[PDB]
């Protein structure tokens, strides 16, 4: 389906949209008025036609005829750079069918578009520009996505079904140069480009946010998580994988804990699945990772603490058990207490009838 | 191990550090009871022992300072800072004795001060006590030797740093002073320390300015323990101005006593005057029947007539020079030049790159270079007390930092509980009702209103939310001055109770109802956002029926009048004021009202038309079958609903002498309101009977107050002025009520309370217009 | 409103209530609040009383402090009376002139106008003291 | 009820101390003059490398702004200071020697501030409000205009060289966003405040705060003559590059036409003040009330128009061709309607001259 | 029940009476051989008046026991101190306590 929604979706990725022309040499020209050319979607990849299955329906790029995908810029009803130009917010436009010709217009704040002959008066479209950032952003989405749904179907086509490759080295890849990308910024930059940086990448952790980046992620941990122990993994997928699981599984925590670090609406998604990392927790291999991801939930996002409940202390009293003396379990515990100003009598009272007392 | 071996061993003594940070964590904010639990795993002793030793490591010694404050002196030290902004000085015998001046400034923070504030509670720890709810007290310290113990610290620091040593306690300078100086800066905001105290920790601080070694502030220190002497100066500072206003309302009582006998001997004067003038007894009418405040205003204005004697007023020209004196208007010796001159050096010596000290020593900066400034902005907060209610002002001191105390704190049963035992106590003081002005400037409404604001954001603690709403109506109903300052949170509270909570009791829009009644100004003052909202959500209620009443059994339908019939009584409490009808918002809320029609029930719905008789009839209808239909009944909801549209509509007409001037809003609004609703439906209201008494269910039965509001709308939009319209609607409608009555007037159903709400009906809806219209 | 009464009012009830509030929750009856009433001398009519604990068991130190403020208004109201004929003449013998008026339009202390106080005296050197107060309480 | 107010010396002296506070800290201490901001800056300046601590406030204070947030919070401090910097470089026939030296005499006043970075630190806390108003702004406001005061050349050229710098397009959309809040003078709102004016100055048993608790309409007249102000002190001088940069910005994501938005604000005000006419049509005289309503009305009208003229005034010939292109014929049709029916209505009487003289100097 | 275990002798004569005020310098030591709890830390006596319900049942009754001047090893069982439920933080549940107490004052 295809909205004209207004609002906080402007600048989620969904609503960008590219412009491809049909020629393919200098199609780096100037967007003349009636210049032949294709509209596609940047994350899902899809192409945006008028099939007579349902009008205004995006397709996938398997199928999708140059006199059904089409489209044409009208000013009003009625080799180079070329055409000087068409002004950006200043220059209204009218999206038209090539073949149809029927004009663009909402059907009926989520109100369908379809292509009716009347069409409205106001139906017109201005232009405007989206930066580097944001379209890179939306093509690794687009990359990401394909790559690790085609991983997650991989790893669900031999689910219990003891003895094609997953691709490892690509994933492994993919999730380093992801981590390489997500880095905070040191602290011996000035505070006007550290500022900077930080706004930059609390957008870029919002776009994969909105585009569902997040929740892959957790089914890719997932189903990787199921298995116990890498000659299990061994017997279900073969050696080659085996041998790469632990780098992935490592990767993947790192990932799952940079995608949501610092950001209060990532962490306070995680309102509902705690129960989930906190029984996961318990993992003997890549524990630093599972640890690193509460810490950060637990001190970004205020609204996780009240959902905590008894089990959850005794639990990572267990993981202080049973995993030596690190610090890093102390400040997750003293991050349980108080959180920006305001104190949790309940979880205070936990904690401190649980390890203390005992003395051990 | 010596604890003094973790030197060496850097992951022991990390681990060590961080366990004190979780030790102090969970005592942080209160929690006395894990304080207790703390103070037996870190005994008094071991804790005292850490503290004066030297060869302990920094983070360790710092961790330990910090657990000691936090888990003995936290509470006490946050309440006392509460306290340090509020001024209430009684006019007791020390007071009077407050100077300005010494009989040159004096040293700052010793002396003696009467202002009021709530000692400290301490509890000994003791561990073998029999298992028993109560507010259990902080932990106890010995709290004498600390005194003394912390200035031999201090000395022996300031004699080390004299001394160049390679080798400074904790391993670096920052770890010798700012911890140390951190718990006797502690130590000061909490007053323990005498005079004795005050005057030698004033000359460790400098020897040469405050004289009555080498100073600390004159030797070079890093900026971490720049904040903590930024702090120790921000409290002296505020001690200096607590003095100053504790001097000037001395001042303020010596010479309101001479005001007031000058005021009688002029009185007595003017009394015996016979043939003055027509304009001398203007001049004593004028001063004599003003309010207090206008005269008191007019006897003080004698700057750049007056009827004061030259001696009062060179009195108070002799005060106000000795007040800029002291201010330093002058229009390094001194408190103040001492802190301008360490501020200015300290930002010229180097470039600070740690904001906190930056903000805080431009505070101080700001705070000594305007003095005036400083005095002009703590003055309200300021007040005087009677000698004679201080125990009661104390007690009240006490329950308002109770309630301060929950503002940083997650709500609970405990703590609601406590809550609510707090506003109990606050209730049955008299001081809340003498002085309102007092209790604004306390400004108990504003972290009442945040507490509640914080539970609101289902709603769990029902009770508390309700007896939050009580205190802030009563607060309300108090004073006109505080129902102003409510009224302006008026579209903040609107916002939190957006969606009714529908429990028993006060509600947050009830709060909002009773914060503008009997008071034209702010009914004029009564802005267009806060009646769109109101609208909006009453349009929203016409949508769906109520969660609650589906989740409770009830029939479903497309909508919930209860929900509805909140909002309408707080249109008709915006509407209605004084017993007339403000034309400001009577025009908003019709038109407001008229724009959405699903606003007005659906029998009133142009598609539908049910009609209201019709709608009324089905709804007596649905109230006979109870299978149709404490637990709230639907067809007393819609009736109900409807008599309150009906009100709201009736008291939002225009005034009489409006229509009869002919302007042309009223004539239109009458015009619109006939329109709405015929003549016929209100006839056929007021012609259904009413159940008599085997008295009827009242929730469920007629009630009567649903006809007060439709002779209200028929004496208001429509009038009775033609002979035959009169003796019909009073022939159909009338005197079958007026006959019951007497009939039940009988001593059997005398002391039913359907006869009770009959006769405040007749009595108090349709006697009242039938002696209007009785020529 | 509960600023009309006097502090000595106020404390009055405060005691009046602590003689029958020894429960400390500050609770009191029907019959203790009849009694309490009796005690402050006003000895209310049963209905009366009846009528205003139904208006607003579970009597508070609010509720009977509210419940007081709107019967003593009715003392303030009594005593206005006398206030205002005392006030319109000092002598209050037969001194009823347009120069009351000017002089009360002088300093009547809310800064009233020449032809306000003109209509005021409309409304009703010979004038009538009663009359005019009768008027200006409209 | 007037009559029946207590006297001073019945009340307890617990209460009158109360008062008497109360009208001491009203009319003695707040009107005493203390000229102090000249001595802090002074002080301050003095650097005794190593910036001088004037320096590193403003720094501080641009590290505060900088810092992101979903809204600044009320500093009181900022705006002190802020306040402090502003009144010091106000203000510490005539001849042609005494004029220059004491334009010197400021523009010295002004480069003791402007070569610290004040302009980068207002410029950065007026982009940062994300367009919403506030004391806080107002403040900002007064200190820019204080910066910019005499039409300084230097300050104007740091503004651009930051404002191209940076390449920010928030502040443009402050800017926006503050003068659509802009009010307009409101006859409905009015009505309610001359109906509230009828009502006794005196409460019952206390002092009505009715006339001090200020006008509701055209409430924010001073911050909106505060704007248009700094706004007409920005393209003050002839600076052909602000009056080409304000139109449209070239180097930006998104072009904000901040002349269209102020002729826009015009014409909202002229559609205003034609309503406030009409209502005062019938009426054979004008009332002090409402009259001192429509000098304030006047008086951001005349600051509208000298910020239009400012902006005009050079050969700029790309505002000039967007202002013949824009709304402003119709504005200006209007006023003078407006105007000229004004000037006979108070022609027809007086008593109100300086009405008169406050239309002709917005004529 | 308690065992009062004579660590040092006393004055034999001397015994608490009911209504009469106890001084005492308990060291409290938990079951497995830490100490929670030192009066003697805190360098003030335990005031507590015997007879009443202020302090513990097991405590109360060896003090019923004691003498004056004398020193003891009362070992309490968790159903007479603080049984199945424990000051919270401070002792574990059905966990017995051990005390070092020895009297000041019986005044």
């Amino acid at each position: 389906l295809v909205y004209y929604e207004g609002g906080a979706v402007c600048t989620h990725a969904r609503s960008l949209w590219r412009l491809e022309p049909l020629r393919i040499s200098w199609s780096g020209s100037h967007l003349r008025w009636g210049q032949p050319l294709r509209i596609r979607h940047v994350t899902t990849g899809r192409y945006l036609a008028l099939t007579e299955d349902q009008g205004l329906v995006v397709v996938d790029a398997c199928k999708a005829h140059t006199k059904a995908t089409s489209f044409c810029f009208r000013v009003s009803k009625e080799e180079g750079m070329g055409p000087p130009e068409i002004k950006y917010g200043e220059s209204l436009c009218f999206v038209q069918h090539v073949a149809s010709g029927l004009w663009l217009t909402y059907a009926a704040l989520k109100k369908k578009a379809i292509l009716h002959q009347e069409g409205h008066m106001d139906d017109a479209l201005f232009l405007t520009r989206c930066q580097q950032e944001e379209s890179q952003a939306a093509r690794m989405i687009h990359s990401t996505a394909g790559l690790y749904n085609q991983f997650i179907k991989g790893l669900d086509s031999f689910s219990g079904k003891p003895r094609p490759a997953l691709p490892i080295e690509a994933v492994i890849l993919s999730l380093q140069d992801l981590i390489g990308y997500f880095e905070p910024p040191s602290e011996e930059l000035q505070h006007e480009e550290k500022q900077s940086k930080l706004r930059s990448l609390r957008n870029r952790q919002s776009l994969f946010q909105e585009e569902g980046m997040l929740s892959l992620v957790l089914n890719c941990i997932d189903r990787l998580n199921v298995y116990t122990t890498a000659a299990h993994f061994a017997e279900y997928a073969g050696e080659e994988a085996a041998e790469s699981w632990k780098e992935i599984v490592n990767l993947l925590y790192e990932l799952l804990a940079s995608l949501i670090r610092g950001n209060r609406a990532n962490c306070a998604l995680f309102s509902t699945n705690l129960d989930w990392v906190v029984s996961k927790l318990d993992r003997l291999e890549a524990s630093s990772g599972i640890l690193e991801v509460l810490y950060c939930v637990l001190i970004e996002s205020p609204e996780v603490l009240n959902i905590i409940q008894e089990n959850h202390i005794k639990s990572i009293i267990s993981l202080l058990d049973k995993h030596g003396r690190n610090h890093k379990v102390l400040d997750v515990l003293c991050s349980l207490c108080v959180c920006n100003g305001v104190a949790v009598r309940s979880n205070q009272d936990l904690i401190t009838e649980n390890l203390l007392p005992g003395r051990e | 191990m010596d604890i003094l071996e973790l030197s060496e061993r850097l992951d022991l003594q990390r681990f060590h550090s961080h366990t004190l940070r979780l030790y102090r964590a969970v005592c942080a904010l209160g929690n006395n009871r894990v304080a207790h639990a703390l103070c037996s795993h870190v005994d008094q002793a071991q804790l005292l022992h850490a503290l004066e030793d030297a060869h302990l490591p920094g983070p360790l010694r710092a961790g330990y300072y910090d657990l000691l404050i936090s888990i003995h002196l936290e509470s006490a030290c946050r309440s006392r800072r509460s306290m340090l902004s509020e001024y209430i000085v009684p006019l007791t015998p020390e007071t009077r004795a407050i100077t300005l001046f010494p009989p040159r400034h004096g040293l700052p923070g010793v002396g003696v001060t009467t202002s009021l504030r709530p000692p400290h509670h301490f509890s000994p720890p003791c561990f073998v006590a029999a298992l028993p709810a109560p507010a259990r007290l902080s932990p106890a310290i010995p709290l004498e030797a600390l005194r003394d113990k912390a200035l031999r610290m201090l000395g022996e620091a300031v004699r080390d740093g004299g001394q160049h040593a390679r080798d400074p306690v904790g391993g670096s300078v920052e770890f010798q002073f700012v911890p140390v100086l951190k718990l006797v800066s502690t130590l000061l905001v909490m007053g323990i320390f005498g005079d004795e105290d005050v005057k030698q920790i004033l000359k460790m601080i400098e020897p040469e300015v405050f004289t009555e070694e080498e100073g600390l502030l004159q030797m070079k220190l890093p900026e971490s323990v720049k904040l903590q002497m930024c702090n120790l100066l921000e409290y002296f500072c505020d001690q200096e101005l607590q003095h100053r206003v504790e001097s000037l309302a001395a001042f303020a009582e010596r010479y309101v006593d001479k005001l007031q006998a000058n005021q009688r001997s002029r009185y007595a004067l003017l009394m015996r005057a016979f043939t003055m003038s027509a304009a001398e007894t203007a001049r004593r009418t004028r001063e004599f029947r003003s309010p207090p405040q206008e005269q008191i205003n007019m006897l003080l204005h004698f700057k750049d007539d007056c009827p004061l004697p030259e001696d009062i007023r060179q009195d108070l020209q002799d005060f106000h020079q000795d007040l800029l004196a002291h201010c330093g208007i002058q229009l390094p010796q001194s408190l103040q030049e001492l802190v301008s001159h360490m501020v200015v050096r300290w930002a010229q010596e180097d470039y600070v790159q740690s904001p906190e000290l930056v903000r805080a020593m431009f505070s101080l900066l700001h705070r000594q270079y305007d003095g005036l400034g400083e005095l002009l902005r703590a003055l309200p907060r300021a007040y005087t007390i009677s000698p004679s209610s201080v125990e009661d002002t104390m007690s009240l001191l006490e329950c308002l930092g109770q309630i301060r105390s929950l503002l940083i704190v997650q709500m609970g049963p405990q703590e609601e509980n406590l809550m609510i035992q707090s506003i109990g106590n606050i209730m049955n003081n008299k001081v809340f009702y003498q002085h309102p002005n007092l209790m604004r400037a306390l400004g108990m409404h504003e972290t009442v209103m945040e507490v509640m604001v914080n539970v609101l954001g289902e709603i769990r603690f029902p009770k508390m939310v309700t007896s939050c709403c009580r205190f802030l109506c009563y607060f309300c109903r108090i004073s006109r001055q505080n129902q102003r300052s409510m009224f302006d949170h008026l579209s903040y509270l609107l916002e939190n109770s957006g969606i009714g909570l529908g429990m028993q009791g006060s509600t947050p829009l009830d709060v909002a109802a009773a914060s503008v009644i009997d008071n034209n100004e702010l009914a004029l003052a009564l802005q267009e956002q806060d009646l769109e909202k109101v609208v909006s959500y009453l349009a929203g209620c016409g949508l769906q029926s109520c969660p609650m009443l589906l989740a409770k059994g009830y029939p479903d339908i497309g909508w919930n009048p209860c929900g509805g019939e909140r909002y309408l009584d707080f249109l008709r409490f915006a509407v209605f004021v004084n017993g007339e009808s403000v034309e400001e918002n009577a025009n908003v809320v019709v038109r407001l009202l008229i724009r959405k029609p699903e606003c007005f029930g659906p029998a009133l719905r142009g598609e539908g038309g049910s009609g209201l008789l019709a709608a009324i009839e089905e709804a007596i209808r649905i109230s006979e079958d109870p299978a149709r239909d404490n637990r709230v009944h639907l067809g007393h909801a819609i009736m109900s609903f409807y008599a309150a549209l009906i009100d709201l509509l009736g008291r939002c007409a225009p005034e009489m002498h409006l229509i009869q001037a002919g302007k042309g809003e009223a004539l239109r609004i009458r015009a619109i309101l006939r329109s709405l609703v015929p003549l016929d439906d209100l006839v056929g209201i007021i012609s259904l009977p009413l159940q008599i008494p085997v008295q009827p269910k009242m929730s469920a039965s007629f009630v009567p107050d649903h006809k007060a509001s439709m002779v209200l709308f028929l004496d208001r939009v429509y009038g009775i002025e033609n002979q035959d319209f009169l003796l019909h609607v009073l022939d159909v409608g009338f005197l079958p009520d007026m006959r019951a009555a007497a009939s039940l007037d009988t001593a059997t159903f005398s002391t039913t309370e359907m006869a009770l709400a009959l006769n405040r009906y007749l009595c108090l809806a349709v006697l009242p217009l039938i002696t209007k219209c009785a020529p | 409103m509960a600023d009309q009464l006097t502090e000595e009012q106020i404390a009055e009830f405060k005691e009046a209530f602590s003689l029958f509030d020894k429960d400390g929750d500050g609770t009191i009856t029907t019959k203790a609040l009849g009694t309490v009433m009796r005690s402050l001398g006003q000895n209310p009519t049963e209905a009366e009383l009846q009528d205003m604990i139904n208006e607003v068991g579970t009597i508070d130190f609010p509720a009977f402090l509210t419940m007081m403020a709107r019967k003593m208004k009715d003392t303030d109201s009594e005593e206005e009376i006398r206030e205002a004929f005392r006030v319109f003449d000092k002598d209050g013998n037969g001194y009823i002139s347009a120069a009351a008026l000017r002089h009360v339009m002088t300093n009547l202390g809310e800064k009233l106008t020449d032809e306000e106080v003109d209509e005021m005296i409309r409304e009703a050197g010979q004038v009538n003291y009663e009359a005019f107060v009768q008027m200006m309480t409209a | 009820a007037c009559f029946r107010m207590t006297p001073l010396y019945n009340l307890p002296t617990h209460r009158a101390c109360n008062m008497f506070l109360e009208s001491y800290k009203a009319a003695w201490i707040l009107t005493e003059d203390h000229s102090f901001e000249d001595r802090m800056i002074d002080d301050l300046s003095k650097a005794g490398k190593k910036p001088d601590p004037l320096h590193q406030l403003v720094l501080h204070f641009s590290r505060t702004a900088l810092t992101e947030k979903s809204k600044l919070d009320e500093d009181y401090l900022y705006m002190a200071y802020a306040d402090i910097m502003a009144k010091s470089c106000h203000l510490e026939e005539v001849s042609f020697e005494e004029k220059e030296m004491e334009k010197q005499r400021l523009l010295y006043q002004q480069s003791r501030l402007h070569t610290r970075g004040a302009a980068e630190m207002v410029l950065q806390m007026i982009s940062a409000c994300k367009g919403e108003t506030g004391a806080m702004v107002s403040s900002t406001l007064k200190l820019g205009i204080s910066i910019l005061n005499g039409g300084n050349a230097e300050v104007q050229q740091k503004m651009l060289d930051y404002l191209k710098d940076k390449k920010e397009v928030g502040f443009f959309q402050s800017i926006q966003a503050l003068m659509q809040t802009c009010s307009v003078l409101d006859l409905n709102a009015f009505e309610r405040q001359n109906k509230a004016e009828g009502l006794g100055m005196v409460n019952e048993d206390g002092t009505v705060i009715n006339r001090q608790n200020g006008e509701k309409v055209m409430a924010d007249d001073e911050f909106t003559q505060d704007l248009f102000r700094f706004l007409q002190l920005l393209c003050e001088g002839h600076n052909n590059d602000f009056q080409n940069y304000l139109r449209t910005q070239t180097g930006n994501t998104t072009t904000i036409n901040i002349i269209i938005c102020t002729v826009d604000y015009l014409l909202r005000l002229q559609e205003s003040i034609s309503d406030f006419y009409w209502y005062y049509s019938g009426k054979d005289v004008i009332e002090e009330q409402g009259k001192r309503n429509f000098s304030k009305a006047m008086s951001v009208a005349k600051q509208v128009f000298n910020s239009l003229t400012e902006y005009i005034q050079g050969p700029c010939t790309g505002n000039q061709q967007s202002l013949a292109h824009s709304r402003l014929w119709d504005a200006v049709v209007g006023f003078l309607h407006v105007f000229a029916h004004m000037m006979m209505k108070l022609a027809q009487d007086s008593s109100q001259i300086e009405l008169l003289k406050e239309l002709l100097d917005l004529q | 029940g308690v065992e009062i275990e004579t660590i040092s002798p006393g004055d034999g004569r001397t015994f608490p009476k009911k209504g009469q005020t106890c001084v005492v310098h308990y060291t409290g030591m938990l079951q497995n051989g830490k100490k929670f709890d030192s009066s003697r830390d805190r360098n003030k006596p335990f005031k507590f008046r015997i007879g009443k319900q202020e302090v513990i049942k097991g405590f109360e009754e060896g003090a019923a026991q004691m003498s004056l001047g004398q020193r003891a090893k009362l070992t309490c069982t968790p159903d007479v101190a603080y049984g199945a439920t424990g000051h919270p933080g401070v002792i574990p549940p059905n966990a017995t306590l051990i005390f070092d107490v020895e009297l000041l004052n019986l005044e």
